[PDB]
């Protein structure tokens, strides 16, 4: 027993938690998923792993789980853990709601989930969820939110950001494209389709390898909706017709 | 490798036990004289800086009126045990209607000794022993009595005793000057005497604490004007 | 549940489990506190201006009751827990009891949660380490410190984190009772002595301060880069017209 | 009574393609009147309502732990529920706390979100589900609202139909029961729009 | 070595190896040096600050800069250069750094 | 509630009413009261009616367990022996009365089970506020070895006893029949009671009803 | 006397894998080859029973499970396990059935099964299930496959193939199958696929067949077997 | 090396080696010596101080008014048997109105110590015990060691020295039968002294004697009410 | 017996009650407060059982403080009224039941003023305005005389007085004076106490 424990709730002597890192190292190996926020909603935009020409497409997404009426989110890393976090996610809010009979706040939420998931860190002798997460929102506090979750149960909010394969390099991309203030929906959407077309291995980028979500507020009523394939034919014409159009230049 | 922490060594001893009286040696040296007039005690702060505040470092606590406790080692690890003290006193007054003998408090604290284990056991209860040495003082029917506890939950009375770092130096300098015929005064600048002796920093005001118990007064810890006229004499 | 002992003692008598936290610790970002008279600042280093990033939601500086606030350094999740269990105690101590909390209580608190997380099967310390800030009723500020140990103490002023030892080293040169006379001079202090850690900015400070019955007051960096700025200017009218 | 403590009436009733829910307003404790606005009627989906009658307290739970579970349901799998499965939902929840049992008997109604064809049905205050083609009742004044209903249903009505029988059915049964009324509100949904209507009613 | 948790204590201990001494990865002045170190022996352009890349990366060493450094020697010399740019060495930072 | 139970040589001939009474006012007038527990096992309830509805949706489930696992047809001594246990462990709080019928690879059986947990098994059952006429019916013209028709009529000719000699009972005749290999569900048999015709037209026209408030709520 | 280990035995590896849930992956693709066919108008999953004797009775143990009236199973893997989950997958079922009396959905099936499945990834003092499971079913007028494996995760196929060589038999199914075909046809393509590996005279008792149309879930007998083996 | 660590682990040759490492911490102890006559039974103990400013440890333990210990080994362990002693002595009166057998009380503590040496991280008791009693079948010593096992004595020592102590008592065991108080405590301490080298010797600080008997309840003598037992002894010179 | 009593208004929610604390016969205190602070912006008025008030009040009480040192905004008085509500409403069939009926006042920046009304089975209902004790049966009417919408708050004052008054005249318990505190955009105001200077 003692010889078996492989104690992962336990300090390394730099001062660090191995399988944190470690899971750290997992979400580098998952599909990217990125989010922008706007003025006048939020995105999410996934690369897609299951892209086999025997998939048969039975669910709303692949990588965008709906939380709660106001509020979604993607992921990256195990999928299976991502089904347990998603799971206890809607258990969350589901109880916020019916304790004080109004949504819940968006960072409420993210913070009960991080909990979760610092308690595995700490105690138990467990795994930790190997799995980050993209939280997408709105709230009548803050408006539109973003806010993005880790394995340690270490969360922030972001104006865009980035996670899974190449995370690094969309961070940057974002750090030189984002408009503080002055963002919309269109323009974040071809940033979107930029971004993408950079971060993904496989280039040219057909709407077969992606997956695209907004969060828009109409009429006092909060909409979650995934882009049909044909919209998203648009982005990327869109986008290629504006790449073939700066080339000209010269 | 990784053996439990209840393992006996070939020589008979629980390596856990033995760890934690090597965890004493590092703490700040403690002394403590008892007397037919009373029983004192000083500790060293030991600060670490100016800018700590010295009145935050309490290493002398009152377990009660009549009961005193000097610490050495890891202070977090003797909170503990300091309030499960506490409570004993108080739930024994409240019980019988008397206070405490300080050899029944002491037992008490020493009976959460060996308390620690990983199977079969409670999902609150300890993981390793306490790294603390104690040192209790009080004044009963007996008269003043001064206790010693270490980590092996052995509790022994004392005439004379030190704790710490400097607990062997400590010690011999005390064989050299203990008599039980002493005065609580000549204990006391004894105790400071020898504390100079073993300190690092220079000895002053805001640079150790010192308490006595005797049989009419309750439990006193020396202000630093009271201290002042100690080390004055020095 | 999980029932082994994860902190132990080493045969030279140390809890290995609790320097790893401690160098956690070290790892984090640079947080000071000084102690006024009708003011208390805490500052904090490093926040990781990533510009794409909403400071709120990174924010090291947290309240705890009205009477009190406090910054931490080390693990932020870790940092979270202990701070929502001190609120919940800082609570239950005014249902309890009706007057409201003391520093050195919430202090005591924290500290001991800390400690028996050091001293339980399954567990793992916390490694942080924080710098409770507040003024007690009858007004007297008090400035704390805990440790991953479970150790607490007093301090008039001190720092925590990355490079530690260099701002606790100008601190210790340039406390006085000249210094810290004013708000405007204590919150100054606090800005001189980060300046000497942080990437050289001003978008890398944060500043909070607490004054007497008044909420806690986090600085805008307009107000931040103001303070710098006086800050650099008393460098070049005092120090510049001299040497 | 527990049941009479607060009072209260609900009815549902089908039409062709449509189908209808009404209940009271009030919210009296015993003979006092606190409000005359007290919903008893909550949407569970497009196209599906439940009514509760009986206690106050355990109509306002049950309508939020439904509410509850309904989202996760929701959630889950990708679609709004089924009116059946919602009763049988209902039924579970009721049944669950058997021997100390939410005093409240319920009434759905609501179209089936694939097709169109009216269900409405009742439950015990444990959860035993009945369904019927006509109409369905629940609360002080059930007698009345079975005489008014057994007398004016007629089986293919249009919603205008619907209406004003429901209407008339609530409002003669309600005036003749001392701990119902205050206001009667009756929400006709069809495939294509979902119309409420409060009635003028007496308020004594 | 990269890291000490692998040697033996016997290696570490003193008599055998005394000083330890730690190489901690830049911040903001160091780079400084490191970088106006490597790209003052070249002809780097003048208009660029090494300031956009120091503040670049998130905690790059004084290789990754040197890298940068160089790369923009490849850049220059591929579109025919002898003094380098902007994207040069944005294209060696996207292009050493990310990749 | 009247429910009547008989074997005949080929099976089982189960039958009920259809009235639903609360207090003494009929709330269903076309209640369902012949569940399904296997194919070949039915059980008519009577007594709470939730409870006899979760009852027999319990022992259905388990029984599908049952089979699924062992790959055979359930046996009706399983059905009572999970429903007795049941029942018997919760002390009569749960007011089930049940007469449980089906066909086995030992043939037809049928059981009476009261709510406490005791159980008889009985070529002939009644259960129910109308039981006692329904028993009548059948300590007169029961015979054993009967064949499918005269079973069919006999039940059929109980249930109507009970219907009409009891107000707990009423309204349609609901038959299950279940032989070695044959189920006929029959819902309803014979409905010996219509209501009257409407003499007068009530009809109210639109605008009829005073209107406070209208909403109009469009949907897709 | 016994308790539990508490601790995971399922943990990351330095490069970020789970590596017990690839030995255990690696214990999937040494059972057994299964395909499954989902075809317009049903289902069909064909794995291959072959056993080691004359002496063994194959009409004793199946592969080929009804979880319900209209879901079935087959697996790639380890036998026992495969038992559990498919006594497991019957209960979720028949929780599901008791609180909304509506049999359950496939994918509601299959979401609980790999639950099951993901917590002996994390729970303590167990290794994962050696098994992938192939799960048809028809609910909604529409037919549905999915398939679990041993991390937990899901997912939705038109058609596939597990256990060994289920490379060649996915580029097989790939290329020799496609949309519009009935039943018949997909039993059809699937004992083709089955035969791209069956080392051996595939018989009526080498093979375990079952269909899943909008009539329920059914094991094909050793009859019908021969009778669509006779092509 | 690898099947030292854990009770639970036999060893390739048939021991348990946390078991005897266990057995070592008895030896660790100061010596004391037990022996009977026919109506008494004493415990003689050599107490030990750690420095001359420090009192010495206690070694005698009061039960029952019919029983005594002395032990030998870690003294947390000592108490915490010592206490499940006294409760069982307790609760036999509480229920049966008349004191514990000494056999049974004897029983229970085997049963007790027994439990940790089959249950993975759990330890043995790590001390001995030397029980001097009296019922209805006599003065008894009784010996226990951390294996859980236990011995009827007709005399015995342990501790350090105690070797030395064993071989006196096994010269003298034909007279402790017929001897009278005086003579047996006085052969307690001698065997208690010949663990001692030829420099130290017995004194009233640090010797416990303890007696019970048909006519004496358990009683512990100390600091001078020893002095009459002492003031009685040939000066064994070397 | 204790009296409560909420008026709300177009922006402002008014409330008073009673400050007679009672014991068998006599008046042991007459300044005793029924309200509770439990935002800037909301107020608790219990009533009922010797225990279950106070201590249902304050568990209530520090739960939403809690909330707002936990999340940096205040809840809502109607997010406060279910949460208190779902709280009453969990511990009636339990073993520790509370016996206290309520009022919620309150003002969102938002949604405007609030007034709940809260019966002991933990019924929940919004009203413009409301009362609890018997005395209620006697001053409801009078508010629904003279309640208007759009009522002043020194109407509102004054209609206090007509209700208060009315209790004065007719009631058989004593009740001379009344806590009056009013909420509005800017916070918890403190009102001069209504009171009939016996003696
Ligand atoms: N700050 C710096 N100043 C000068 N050279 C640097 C600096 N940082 C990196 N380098 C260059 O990069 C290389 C890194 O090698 P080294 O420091 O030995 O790394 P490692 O120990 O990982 O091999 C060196 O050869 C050095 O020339």
């Amino acid at each position: 027993s003692r010889r078996y424990d492989s104690r992962t709730t336990i300090f390394s002597p730099e001062g660090r938690l191995y399988q944190v890192e470690y899971a750290m190292e997992a979400i580098g190996h998952a599909g990217t998923c990125l989010g922008i926020l706007a003025n006048d909603g939020v995105l999410l935009a996934a690369e897609r792993r299951n892209i086999h020409k025997l998939l048969d497409e039975v669910f709303f997404s692949e990588k965008i789980y709906k939380l709660n009426e106001d509020m979604a989110c993607s992921v990256a890393g195990i999928t299976s853990d991502a089904n347990v976090l998603t799971n206890e996610l809607r258990l969350i809010a589901q109880r916020y709601l019916l304790q004080y009979q109004e949504p819940i706040p968006c960072e409420q939420l993210v913070t009960a989930l991080c909990d979760i998931k610092q308690a595995y860190t700490q105690f138990g002798g467990k795994r930790p969820f190997g799995v980050s997460l993209l939280y997408i929102g709105w709230d009548k506090h803050y408006g539109f939110q973003l806010y993005q979750s880790d394995p340690s149960g270490n969360y922030g909010g972001w104006k865009a950001t980035c996670i899974g394969n190449n995370s690094a390099a969309a961070v940057s991309m974002l750090k030189q494209d984002y408009k503080e203030g002055e963002m919309t929906l269109k323009s974040a959407l071809a940033l979107a389709i930029k971004v993408l077309n950079k971060t993904m291995d496989v280039s040219k980028l057909s709407a077969e390898k992606v997956e695209i979500a907004t969060l828009t507020r109409e009429n006092g009523k909060t909409v979650i909706r995934v882009l049909k394939q044909k919209e998203v034919e648009q982005l990327i014409k869109k986008h290629e017709e504006e790449e073939a159009k700066a080339e000209r230049e010269k | 490798y990784d053996r439990g922490v209840n393992t006996f060594s070939p020589e008979g001893r629980l390596f856990q036990v033995e760890y934690a009286i090597e965890a004493i040696k590092l703490g700040s040296t403690a002394i403590g004289i008892q007397t037919s007039e009373g029983v004192c005690l000083a500790v060293e702060k030991r600060i670490t800086s100016p800018l700590m505040e010295p009145s935050s470092i309490e290493k002398i606590v009152e377990i009660d009126a009549h009961i005193g406790c000097a610490m050495s080692g890891l202070i977090a690890d003797a909170k503990t045990l300091i309030d499960k003290a506490r409570v004993e006193t108080q739930n024994h007054w409240f019980t019988y209607n008397e206070t405490m003998t300080v050899e029944s408090v002491t037992q008490a604290v020493s009976n959460l000794a060996l308390q620690f284990g990983e199977e079969d056991a409670d999902p609150g209860a300890m993981s390793r022993p306490f790294g603390v040495a104690l040192l209790f003082g009080g004044v009963d029917e007996k008269g003043p009595q001064l206790f010693h506890m270490d980590p092996s939950g052995t509790f022994v009375q004392c005439d004379a005793r030190a704790i710490g770092s400097a607990s062997e130096g400590a010690q011999s300098s005390l064989q050299e000057v203990y008599h039980k015929s002493m005065t609580l005064k000549e204990a006391i600048k004894s105790s400071l005497i020898i504390l100079k002796q073993v300190m690092e920093e220079k000895l002053n005001a805001t640079n150790i604490e010192l308490a006595t118990v005797q049989p009419g007064q309750n439990f006193h810890m020396f202000t630093k004007e009271e201290l002042e006229e100690v080390i004055k004499d020095i | 549940s999980y029932d082994r002992a994860i902190t132990v003692f080493s045969p030279d008598g140390h809890l290995f489990q609790v320097e790893y936290a401690q160098e956690a610790v070290k790892k984090g970002s640079t947080a000071v506190g000084v102690r006024g008279r009708d003011i208390v600042v805490l500052g904090v280093e490093k926040k990781s201006v990533a510009k794409l990033q909403d400071e709120r939601t990174v924010r090291k500086i947290c309240a705890l009751d009205d009477n009190v606030c406090m910054a931490f350094a080390g693990l932020t999740a870790d940092a979270r827990i202990v701070i929502n269990r001190a609120r919940v105690e800082c609570q239950s101590h005014r249902l309890t009891v009706e007057d409201p909390v003391t520093v050195e209580y919430i202090t005591r608190y924290i500290a001991s949660l800390k400690q028996r997380y050091t001293q339980s099967n399954g567990r793992r310390p916390f490694g942080i380490s924080a710098l409770i800030v507040g003024f007690d009723f009858d007004g007297t500020p008090r400035l704390y410190q805990t440790d991953p140990s479970g150790t607490y103490h007093a301090w008039k002023a001190n720092a925590i984190g990355r490079g530690a030892k260099s701002v606790r080293e100008f601190l210790e040169k340039n406390y006085t009772d000249e210094a810290i006379e004013t708000d405007d001079l204590t919150i100054k202090l606090v800005i001189k002595a980060l300046l000497e850690v942080v990437q050289s900015g001003g978008k890398n400070i944060e500043l909070a301060v607490m004054r007497r019955d008044q909420s806690l007051k986090i600085l805008n960096p307009e107000e931040i880069e103001k303070y710098v700025a006086e800050i650099e200017k008393e460098k070049e009218e005092n120090e510049k017209k001299k040497q | 009574s527990i049941m009479s403590y607060n009072g209260g009436a609900v009815m549902a009733m089908k039409g062709k393609n449509c189908v209808a829910i009404a209940a009271d307003r009030r919210f009296g404790i015993q003979a006092q009147m606190v409000t005359t606005d007290f919903q008893k009627i909550f949407p569970m989906g497009d196209r599906l309502y439940i009514g509760l009658a009986g206690l106050a307290t355990d109509v306002q739970t049950v309508a939020q732990r439904l509410k509850f579970r309904l989202n996760l349901y929701e959630l889950k799998e990708g679609r709004q529920i089924k009116p059946y499965t919602l009763m049988s939902m209902v039924a579970n929840l009721l049944y669950e706390k058997r021997f100390g049992p939410y005093y409240t008997e319920p009434v759905i109604a609501g179209l089936d979100p694939k097709t169109f064809k009216p269900f409405i049905c009742s439950l015990d205050l444990i959860g035993c589900p009945m369904v019927t083609d006509d109409f369905v009742v629940s609360g002080t004044c059930a007698e009345q609202m079975y005489g008014m209903c057994e007398s004016l249903w007629e089986p293919n009505m249009d919603p205008d139909h619907l209406f004003e029988t429901i209407s008339q059915a609530m409002l003669n049964a309600v005036d003749r029961d001392a701990v119902s009324g205050m206001g009667v509100i009756v929400h006709i949904i069809e495939k294509d729009k979902i119309t409420t209507r409060t009635l003028k009613a007496r308020m004594d | 070595t990269n890291r000490i948790e692998t040697l033996d204590p016997a290696l570490i201990r003193p008599g055998r190896i005394d000083r330890k001494i730690e190489f901690p990865l830049p911040d903001e002045k160091t780079k400084k040096r490191i970088f106006q170190i490597h790209t003052s022996r070249m002809t780097l352009a003048d208009d660029v600050t090494l300031d956009d890349l120091i503040m670049a990366k998130d905690d790059l060493s004084g290789a990754d800069i040197k890298a940068i450094c160089t790369e923009a020697g490849l850049m220059a010399l591929r579109e025919r250069r002898m003094k380098v740019t902007n994207e040069d060495f944005k294209k060696s930072k996207e292009n050493v750094l990310y990749k | 509630t009247t429910i009547a139970g008989v074997v005949y040589k080929d099976g089982i001939v189960l039958g009920a009413d259809t009235r639903a009474t609360e207090g003494m006012v009929v709330a269903d007038k076309n209640c369902s009261k012949i569940h399904f527990i296997s194919p070949n096992i039915y059980c008519c309830g009577a007594g709470t009616a939730a409870d006899t509805d979760m009852t027999t949706q319990l022992i259905s489930s388990n029984l599908e367990l049952h089979s699924l696992s062992t790959g055979r047809l359930p046996r009706v001594v399983t059905a009572n022996r999970m429903l007795k246990q049941m029942l018997f462990r919760y002390q009569g709080y749960i007011g089930a009365a049940l007469v449980l019928g089906g066909v086995d690879v030992t043939g037809p059986h049928l059981y009476s089970i009261y709510p406490h947990g005791s159980t008889d098994k009985l070529p002939y059952v009644t259960m129910g506020s109308g039981s006692l006429a329904a028993m009548a019916v059948f300590e007169d013209k029961f015979r054993p070895d009967m064949e499918e028709e005269e079973a069919k009529n006999l039940v059929s000719e109980a249930i109507a006893a009970g219907i009409f000699n009891d107000l707990g009972s009423g309204s349609n005749i609901d038959l299950c029949v279940i032989s070695k290999n044959k189920l006929d569900f029959l819902r309803p048999y014979t409905v010996p009671n219509k209501k009257g015709t409407r003499l007068g037209r009530y009809r109210c026209e639109k605008g009829t009803t005073a209107v406070l408030t209208e909403k109009i709520t469009p949907l897709e | 006397a016994e308790r539990g280990y508490s601790f995971s035995l399922t943990t990351f590896s330095p490069s970020g894998k789970l590596v017990q849930i690839e030995y255990a992956l690696a214990a999937v693709a040494g059972g057994a080859p299964s395909v499954g066919i989902k075809a317009a108008n049903g289902v069909v999953l064909a794995t291959e029973k072959k056993q080691k004797s004359i002496l063994y009775d194959e009409r004793s143990v199946h592969k080929v499970e009804p979880i319900t009236k209209h879901i079935g199973l087959v697996y790639s893997g380890m036998g026992p396990d495969y038992r559990v989950l498919v006594h497991r997958a019957r209960k979720l079922a028949q929780q599901y059935y008791l609180v909304y009396q509506e049999p359950i959905p496939t994918a509601q099936l299959v979401q609980r099964v790999a639950s099951v499945m993901q917590e002996y990834t994390q729970s303590g003092g167990v290794r994962p299930f050696g098994v992938s499971l192939l799960i048809c079913g028809w609910n909604e007028g529409r037919p549905y496959l999915f398939q679990s494996d041993p991390s937990g995760a899901y997912f939705a196929w038109k058609a596939t193939a597990m256990g060994k060589n289920y490379v060649n038999g996915k580029t097989f199914l790939e290329k020799r199958y496609n949309e519009d075909l009935e039943l018949e046809d997909a039993i059809h393509t699937a004992i083709l696929t089955l035969k791209e590996s069956f080392e051996g005279q595939m018989t009526e008792d080498n093979i375990e067949v079952g269909i899943c149309n909008e009539a329920g879930f059914r094991r094909l007998t050793p009859t019908e077997v021969k009778d669509y083996l006779a092509a | 090396n690898q099947y030292d660590n854990d009770v639970t682990v036999w060893s390739p040759q048939g021991r348990i080696h946390q078991i005897e490492y266990a057995m070592e911490a008895v030896k660790q102890g100061s010596a004391t010596v037990g022996l009977k006559s026919k109506t008494h039974a004493v415990l003689v103990a050599l107490k030990r101080a750690q420095s001359e400013l420090a009192a010495h440890q206690k070694k005698i333990l009061h039960v029952d008014n019919h029983i005594g210990i002395s032990i030998a080994g870690l003294t947390a362990d000592a108490r915490l048997l010592c206490n499940f002693m006294r409760q069982e002595c307790l609760d036999s009166r509480f229920v049966f109105d008349r004191p514990l057998p000494v056999s049974r009380l004897v029983s229970l503590i085997g049963s007790k110590t027994q439990i940790p040496t089959q249950r993975y991280g759990r330890r043995p008791y790590g001390v001995g015990l030397l029980i001097a009693g009296y019922d209805d079948m006599g003065p008894h010593i009784f010996q226990t060691c951390p294996s859980a096992n236990y011995f009827d004595c007709r005399a015995m020592s342990i501790g350090a020295r105690s070797q030395s102590a064993r071989t006196y008592l096994e010269r003298h065991m034909s007279e402790f039968m017929e001897c009278n108080l005086n003579e047996l405590v006085k052969h307690g301490l001698r065997a208690l002294r010949e663990t001692l080298p030829a420099e130290q010797d017995l004194t009233t600080k640090n010797v416990s004697i303890g007696i019970v008997g048909k006519d004496l309840e358990f009683t512990i003598y100390d600091d001078d009410d020893v002095s009459p037992f002492l003031e009685g002894l040939e000066e064994r010179p070397q | 017996m204790e009296y409560l009593i909420g008026i709300q208004g177009p922006d402002y929610v008014l409330v008073a009650s009673d400050r007679v604390a009672a014991s068998n016969i006599v008046q042991m205190k007459d300044d005793h407060d029924k309200m509770f602070k439990m935002s800037e912006k909301i107020l608790l008025l219990c009533v009922g059982e010797a225990g279950d008030t106070v201590q249902f009040a304050e568990y209530i009480q520090k739960n939403v403080q809690l909330y707002k040192m936990r999340n940096g905004y205040e809840l809502s008085p109607t997010a406060a009224a279910n949460f208190t509500r779902r709280n009453l409403a969990d511990c009636l069939r339990s073993r520790t039941p509370y016996h206290v009926n309520l009022l919620l006042a309150g003002y969102d920046e938002h949604e405007g003023p609030a007034l709940y009304y809260m019966d002991y089975l933990a019924a929940l209902a919004k009203a413009p305005f409301a009362a609890h004790g018997y005395g209620a049966f006697l001053t409801l009417s009078i508010l629904d005389r003279y309640y208007t919408p759009t009522i002043s708050r020194e109407r509102a004052v004054e209609l206090l007085r007509k209700c208060l008054e009315e209790l004065q005249k007719r009631f058989i318990l004593n009740l001379p004076t009344f806590s009056v505190r009013i909420i509005d955009k800017n916070g918890i105001h403190d009102l001069d106490n209504i009171s009939f200077p016996k003696q």
